[PDB]
RNA sequence: GGGCGUGUGGCGUAGUCGGUAGCGCGCUCCCUUAGCAUGGGAGAGGUCUCCGGUUCGAUUCCGGACUCGUCCGCCA
RNA sequence: GAAGACAUUGUCAGGUGGGGAGUUUGGCUGGGGCGGCACAUCUGUUAAACGAUAACGCAGAUGUCCUAAGGGGGGCUCAUG
RNA sequence: UUGACAUUGUGAAGAGACAUAGAGGGUGUAGAAUAAGUGGGAGCUUCGGCGCCAGUGAAAUACCACUACCUUUAUAGUUUC
């Protein structure tokens, strides 16, 4: 266990200087080698929501097109042919449907910048169209990773004290042990500071 | 040290097995070595025992106990 | 010879015990271990003076090894071992013959 | 068997992830000179040994195969 | 006087070491050697219409190649004029 | 012949290496800057300076939460000359 409840009890509470959104990283290191196998993978199970401002593309244009924006926040259809080359910049989870099966002529102009192609790290022709909205929504790195490591998730809102940090961290550290090798140090979570930008300085 | 093979300019004439001349070792003890020595000193008395005493690299040093 | 990466064929697992798919690997060696009984018996017969003790191959004939596919069953994970002909080249990439086009 | 390197025009080679890549001899063709030689230019000449991956993009970075060269190693 | 915890000496370890030691340095074969392989094999013939059958007899071949050039099915018919 | 250990005791400096804290920096492309990463989004801020939706650049540019690499340097710990 990294912490019960030490050193970060109530130093999120008292610090009120700014009441705006405050989201905080946690970044740690784990060298690697040049290979793209086993990297920025672990997409976790976690009840903190988000509250963000991002946009869910999901393109499925049947009459429970509104049953997806109360249950998402965009809808689209097949009519790319000028549609976007660069809109596309603010995201941090997608989402479609049944017909993006064979969308490979707007997938290659526009799908390369931030390089959300529809490879096997961003599976979104989703059948279950009612479990993956109110709590995927949150934060979650599933990308592809640099030549040495991406590790970097927000785990709490400012607003959002320990009371369920209690609870997602140990569901939440036990990151690439399914798929990668012990190359890694036995749980290598160690030093963190939680600082979005006002936070102080806690070292174990 | 060990004993080095008295041949001479190490040459055994004979199988590879005998071939060796530097790390051979003496079956007895130095400490035996050293009361034989006494003993041919005084051969009118007779070895009881002997005991270690010092040593450095070259030599080890033992004194022996006789009787007369 | 060209071999394929996967293959469908028996497995004595104790649980398949029928066709099962597998998946192909070429088997390699794997190192000579110290502390094999052997081992420890050559070493201590190659101690001391004497020189060599035991034999030395020279008079090399073959140009080619056997190739054995090492069989991995998807199901049980139990592995199978099965030896080919001699050839000089051997591959698992399948890149399969085509028939009427060009040279 | 392990470790360390090499492969580029008809030839000999240099090379930054922004290069079908700069050079020097071969060929042509201009220029210079009254003219010949010497000199100076330009034009053709390389699927960068081969195959995949990485990268926004590789001669270049990584993985595999072929050939060559050092050192070490050796019980069927 | 010099020299000094270095030399030296001891024990292991790597290099060098025909100065020295021990040993080895195929067979068939119209002598042996050189050549060849008739040394493990395959087709036809020698071979005398069962089988067997020699020669450094004759004409050749093998140490590979193929995820199809293996297996099953269907359709079709080739060289040549 | 070379190394290690022993013989083998007593002192000084100097130079590294590794950890430990700090320090700034970086090519072509162009947006708004000699652009080496990273997740989030507009604000904390002396300025409305820097960025947001604005363009474009492989990449967003306040902000580091970690420093991807350095030695150009400073102190005390271990170790090697
Ligand atoms: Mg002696
Ligand atoms: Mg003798
Ligand atoms: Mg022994
Ligand atoms: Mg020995
Ligand atoms: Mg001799
Ligand atoms: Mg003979
Ligand atoms: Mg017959
Ligand atoms: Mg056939
Ligand atoms: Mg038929
Ligand atoms: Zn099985």
């Amino acid at each position: 266990v990294k912490e019960l409840l030490k050193y970060s009890n109530e130093t999120k509470k008292r610090n009120f200087l700014e009441t705006v959104e405050l989201q905080v990283g946690l970044k740690n290191y784990d060298p690697q080698r040049d290979k793209r196998f086993s990297g920025s993978l672990k997409l976790p199970n976690c009840p903190r929501p988000n509250m963000s401002i991002c946009i869910f593309g999901d393109a499925f244009d049947v009459d429970r097109a509104k049953s997806c924006g109360v249950d998402a926040m965009s809808v689209d259809d097949l009519k790319k042919l000028n549609k976007n080359k660069k809109l596309i910049k603010k995201l941090s989870k997608k989402y479609n449907a049944f017909i993006a099966s064979e969308v490979l002529i707007k997938q290659v102009p526009r799908l390369l910048g931030p390089q959300l192609s529809k490879a096997g790290k961003f599976p979104t022709p989703v059948s279950h169209n009612d479990d993956l909205y109110g709590k995927v929504t949150d934060v979650r790195s599933t990308i592809k990773f640099q030549l040495k490591k991406v590790l970097c998730l927000a785990v709490a809102v400012g607003n959002v004290e320990m009371e369920e940090d209690v609870l997602v961290n140990q569901i939440l550290m036990s990151v690439n042990f399914f798929v990668s090798l012990l190359k890694k140090n036995w749980q290598n979570v160690g030093s963190l500071v939680v600082k979005s930008s006002m936070g102080p300085a806690f070292r174990l | 040290g060990n004993r080095k093979r008295p041949v001479p300019k190490g040459a055994t004439y004979g199988k590879p097995t005998n071939q060796g001349v530097n790390e051979l070792k003496y079956q007895r003890s130095l400490r035996a070595t050293a009361e034989e020595r006494v003993g041919r000193r005084a051969a009118n008395l007779r070895v009881l025992n002997s005991y270690w005493v010092n040593q450095d690299s070259t030599y080890k040093y033992f004194e022996v106990i006789l009787v007369d | 010879v060209n071999v394929p990466k996967t293959r469908k064929t028996y497995c004595k697992g104790k649980t398949c015990r029928k066709h099962t798919q597998h998946k192909v690997t070429q088997y390699k060696a794997g190192k000579a271990s110290l502390f094999a009984q052997g081992k420890r018996r050559y070493d201590r017969k190659q101690s001391g003076f004497g020189g060599q003790t035991k034999p030395v191959f020279h008079k090399k004939a073959k140009t080619t090894k056997k190739v054995v596919l090492r069989l991995e069953c998807v199901k049980c994970k139990t592995r199978a071992q099965l030896t080919l002909k001699r050839c000089k080249h051997f591959e698992l990439g399948g890149e399969k013959k085509q028939k009427g086009q060009a040279l």
